[PDB]
């Protein structure tokens, strides 16, 4: 997704508290991007035996 | 070729305390 952080040109990647890649620059263009996992939410099942 | 000074005063070694100066970016990772 699009992101609103602009940093100095000696930086390429971005790490959060858990050392996971969250913000990146792009090649083939110059634009900052945010990466997020697509596994989310809690799923519970109900069975009558 | 280079100039040579004749006389000069001896260097004085007075000292001053710094105050929270001289820090640098130690990494190239955005935080
Ligand atoms: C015709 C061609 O190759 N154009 C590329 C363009 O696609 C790319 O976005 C730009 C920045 O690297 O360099 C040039
Ligand atoms: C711990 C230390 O280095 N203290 C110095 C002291 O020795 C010196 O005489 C003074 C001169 O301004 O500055 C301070």
């Amino acid at each position: 997704t699009n992101s609103t952080k602009k940093f100095q040109p000696f930086q390429q990647f971005g790490r959060d508290v858990s050392d996971f890649t969250d913000s990146v620059r792009d090649p083939k263009t110059l634009e900052i991007l945010d990466i997020a996992p697509c596994s989310y939410g809690g799923v519970s099942v109900i069975t009558p035996g | 070729k280079c100039g040579t000074l004749s006389n000069k005063s001896p260097s004085k070694l007075t000292q001053t305390p710094s105050s929270r100066r001289g820090f640098y970016y130690f990494d190239d990772i955005f935080r």
